[PDB]
């Protein structure tokens, strides 16, 4: 049948449950699954010391340290540092066992459990490829991936070159397709289609060939955005059908190769490159080995035909294993389809985008820019007001965009402050954000005490400020204004809600600062002089430097205004140094203090940059390998120290200091 | 830990702009 040759099965196989179970357990070649298993294990082994964070465990989980942490469940706590090193050691052993094929299921579990424990301990570390690694480990735990090229085959005769069920390939192919397609659909946002996300990514030197026929704006609009959307929406279909798999392979390989250099996403691109051949014939590695020299073949996996296996169903009544496998392949894929669109039961995790970041396949769609953050507290007994340094007890900045993390941060601060003689504190937050070059605006209500504010996982947060999407059309005029400025001038665009005010201290350096109204009506107050003046559309006002001024929004709708300022101090210093250098140069040519230190420092930095630029490519690559070598060696030595402490016991303090000094030594 | 009122209300302090891609491993 045409459908038989085009889809690999027939409508008759879906007639009944027994036929479906029989089809899903059809004997298949295990070679491609084995190659993917090896590559995935190898990449996990490489990734553990670098992005999973094994080389900074001592810094992250230092004992006796005051830190505010962001776990998914508030009752989840980390272990002491030595037990953290033990957990990471078990994870590494599991990854190695998965890569080798030795004790496949136990190794899968040993990688899986620690990985998800570490993943769920920190919400601020979630991204898409870590979630994908967890998903891949979970899938492979139930598969027969150790049936072709593995130590288990040498140890057991029944698992050497044996058939595998077809749902093993079906689930992996479905997962890859889901990744691609959900990313493509998420790329249908207006900001993406209009070219607002990654508007400056086309300046990279890799895009040089395209610029021979297109302008920079046209390149960014067409190639980056539209080509990315098209690849996402068509890659799965291109790879599935075998009349178009060559073009699909070429395009996907080029895409991932470019992405591996444009961004820093760890092993994501390499994992996708390794997953691409999963759509090819299941026996492709065996065919490749077929064309190898006889002497070489003695070092390569078997090339004969696979033997029958109990896993598959042959042209018998299916048993429990086959029915469980079919049920898994159905339910898991259905859940994977549903989850990225489930942000209507968990209403407490939506602020401006949907949900927590990491399980929706929306990569590089939204870009944020923060202008200012303020934290205020009031003593519960004395009543005095104070201000905290933003991010005082935190190791990440992701708390600024999520209400659950802000609630956790406020609780941590309220518990920690009493040890500095601040009793029953009330804490207020004031954060200004801009997403995809919009007006800067508040994201949380600045008059709400977050310590006592109400938060629930399944209820929409009350104290989140709505995003002002009616002001999006202003972006063109904003960009025009910004591009019309002089090279020593800067501008900030702000939009404020009715009934709110902005209190601003202008630094003494920022001489010649002014404010102009764009929409609505605002009242500007000079705090020192106690004077009120009202502005109208297009009216500008000069502001004093080194004083306070307040902007009240009295319009019934949000107002828009911009700040234009010049750094008077920097300009004067620059001019003086320039004249000094010119005079010295003229004296040296033949004609004719902190400033001298600044001039010499500038020259010193410039000289270093010149040498940095003029560096042989080989030298740079050599340094790259040495840096990577250091990272790995330090991780290994620290793990050894912690394991020894766990087993034998803690040695003398001087011994520990010497051991740490040895571990911290640079390579070669 | 604690700072002054002049610092807390300094909106136009130097420059504050970043790509802030949640996919990229910042550190
Ligand atoms: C009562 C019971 C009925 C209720 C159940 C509900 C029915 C839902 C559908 C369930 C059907 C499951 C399909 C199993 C069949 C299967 O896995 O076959 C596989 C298909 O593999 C997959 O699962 C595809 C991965 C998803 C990619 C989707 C993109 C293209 C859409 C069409 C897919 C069908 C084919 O095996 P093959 O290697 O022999 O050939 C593949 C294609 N060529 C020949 C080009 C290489
Ligand atoms: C057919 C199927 C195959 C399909 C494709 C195959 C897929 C397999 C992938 C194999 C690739 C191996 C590793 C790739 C390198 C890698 O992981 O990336 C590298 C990371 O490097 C690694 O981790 C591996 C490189 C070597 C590891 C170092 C350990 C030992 C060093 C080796 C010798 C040094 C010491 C000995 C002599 C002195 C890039 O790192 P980065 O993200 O910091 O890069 C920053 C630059 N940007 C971000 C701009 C890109
Ligand atoms: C404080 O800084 C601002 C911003 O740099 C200065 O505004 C600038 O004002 C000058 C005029 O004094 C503008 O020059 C313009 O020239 C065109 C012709 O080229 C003319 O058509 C305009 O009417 C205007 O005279 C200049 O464009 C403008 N710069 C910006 C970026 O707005 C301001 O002068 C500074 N104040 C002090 C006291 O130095
Ligand atoms: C306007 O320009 C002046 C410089 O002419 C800016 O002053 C500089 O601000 C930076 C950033 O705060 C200072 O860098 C940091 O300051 C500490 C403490 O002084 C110093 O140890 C380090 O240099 C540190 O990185 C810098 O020192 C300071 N001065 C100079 C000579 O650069 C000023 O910030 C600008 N205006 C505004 C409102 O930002
Ligand atoms: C061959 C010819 C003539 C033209 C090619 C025309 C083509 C395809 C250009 C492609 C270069 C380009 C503009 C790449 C960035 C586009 C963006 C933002 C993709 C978003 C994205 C990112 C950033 C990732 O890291 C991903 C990782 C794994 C899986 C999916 C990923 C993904 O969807
Ligand atoms: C300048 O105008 C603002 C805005 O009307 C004044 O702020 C108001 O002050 C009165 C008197 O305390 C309050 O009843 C209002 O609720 C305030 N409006 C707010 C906070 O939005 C401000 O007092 C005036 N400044 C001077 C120096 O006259
Ligand atoms: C020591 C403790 C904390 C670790 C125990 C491991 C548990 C919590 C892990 C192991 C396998 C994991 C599951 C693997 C796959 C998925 C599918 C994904 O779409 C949502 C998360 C979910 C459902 C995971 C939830 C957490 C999980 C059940
Ligand atoms: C806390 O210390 C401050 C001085 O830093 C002091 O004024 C205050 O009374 C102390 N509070 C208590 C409860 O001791």
């Amino acid at each position: 049948s045409r459908i038989g040759k085009l889809l690999g099965f027939e409508w008759t196989d879906l007639s009944s449950w027994r036929r479906l179970v029989t089809l899903l357990n059809r004997p298949t070649d295990p070679a491609s699954l084995a190659v993917f298993r090896f590559l995935f294990g190898f990449l996990m082994v490489l990734d553990i010391p670098q992005e999973r964070g094994l080389s900074s465990l001592d810094r992250k989980y230092l004992d006796g340290l005051d830190v505010c942490r962001f776990p998914l469940l508030d009752a989840l706590r980390p272990l002491p540092l030595d037990w953290m090193y033990l957990v990471y050691t078990i994870m590494f052993l599991g990854a190695l066992g998965m890569m080798l094929g030795l004790c496949y299921r136990i190794s899968c579990v040993l990688f899986l459990l620690p990985y998800w424990y570490v993943f769920l301990l920190d919400k601020t570390s979630w991204n898409n490829h870590s979630y994908l690694y967890g998903l891949l480990a979970f899938q492979l735990t139930f598969m027969d991936a150790n049936h072709y090229w593995s130590v288990d085959g040498l140890l057991n005769a029944h698992r050497r070159n044996a058939h595998v069920p077809l749902w093993n390939y079906a689930v992996l192919r479905g997962q890859i397709f889901i990744v691609y397609f959900i990313a493509g659909v998420a790329a249908l946002d207006a900001d993406w289609v209009e070219g607002y996300s990654m508007e400056y990514l086309s300046r990279h030197w890799l895009f040089s060939p395209f610029k021979l026929l297109l302008s920079e704006e046209l390149t960014s609009l067409l190639v980056v955005h539209w080509g990315g959307l098209l690849l996402d929406l068509s890659a799965g279909f291109l790879l599935f059908f075998d009349v178009s798999r060559s073009i699909g392979l070429f395009f996907v390989s080029y895409f991932h190769c470019m992405n591996s250099q444009l961004f820093s996403i760890g092993m994501f691109s390499y994992v996708m490159l390794a997953s691409s051949p999963l759509f090819c014939s299941p026996e492709w590695p065996r065919k490749l080995v077929s064309y190898c020299p006889r002497r070489l073949q003695q070092l390569l996996p078997l090339k004969a035909a696979p033997q029958p296996s109990v896993s598959c169903v042959y042209k018998q009544k299916p048993g429990l294993r086959h029915q469980l496998g079919a049920a898994f392949t159905l339910l898991y894929l259905l859940e994977q389809l549903f989850l990225p669109y489930s942000h209507f039961l968990t209403q407490g995790y939506n602020n401006w985008t949907n949900g927590l970041y990491g399980y929706s396949w929306d990569m590089m769609v939204h870009s944020r820019s923060h202008q200012h953050v303020k934290i205020t507290y009031r003593d519960g007994r004395t009543g005095e007001l104070g201000y905290l340094n933003p991010g005082v007890f935190t190791q990440s900045r992701r708390w600024k965009d999520h209400a659950d993390m802000l609630k956790q941060y406020a609780t941590c601060l309220s518990r920690l402050l009493p040890k500095y003689n601040v009793t029953e504190p009330q804490i207020y937050f004031d954060i200004w954000v801009s997403i995809n070059d919009r007006f800067q605006q508040r994201i949380f209500d600045p008059r709400v005490d977050i310590v006592q504010a109400a938060w629930s996982p399944f209820q929409r947060t009350s104290w989140v400020q709505p995003l002002l999407m009616d002001l999006s059309p202003w972006r063109a005029k904003l960009q025009e204004i910004k591009s019309s400025l002089d090279n020593h001038t800067e501008v900030v665009f702000i939009a404020d809600f009715p009934g709110l005010h902005l209190e601003n201290f202008v630094s003494e350096d920022l001489g010649n600062t002014s404010i102009q109204l764009l929409q609505g009506e605002v009242t500007v107050e000079l705090v020192a002089e106690q004077k009120n003046q009202t502005l109208r559309e297009g009216e500008k006002m000069q502001l004093p430097a080194g004083e306070y001024h307040k902007v009240y929004t009295t319009s019934p709708s949000p107002s828009c205004y911009m700040y234009v300022y010049v750094n008077t101090t920097e300009l004067a210093l620059e001019q003086d140094l320039a004249y000094l250098q010119e005079l010295k140069e003229k004296v040296e040519n033949g004609s004719e203090t902190p400033l001298v230190q600044t001039f010499l420092r500038r020259q010193q930095r410039l000289q270093e940059i010149e040498r940095r630029r003029n560096t042989p490519f080989h030298e740079r690559f050599f340094r790259f390998l040495l840096r990577k070598l250091y990272v790995f060696r330090r991780s290994f030595l620290m793990t050894c120290i912690s394991l020894r402490n766990l087993i034998l016991g803690r040695p003398s303090l001087e011994q520990l200091a010497q051991e740490v000094t040895y571990a911290n030594l640079r390579p070669f | 830990l604690f700072i002054r009122r002049e610092q807390a209300n300094n909106i136009l302090a130097r420059v504050t702009r970043a790509n802030s891609f949640l996919e990229e491993m910042k550190k």
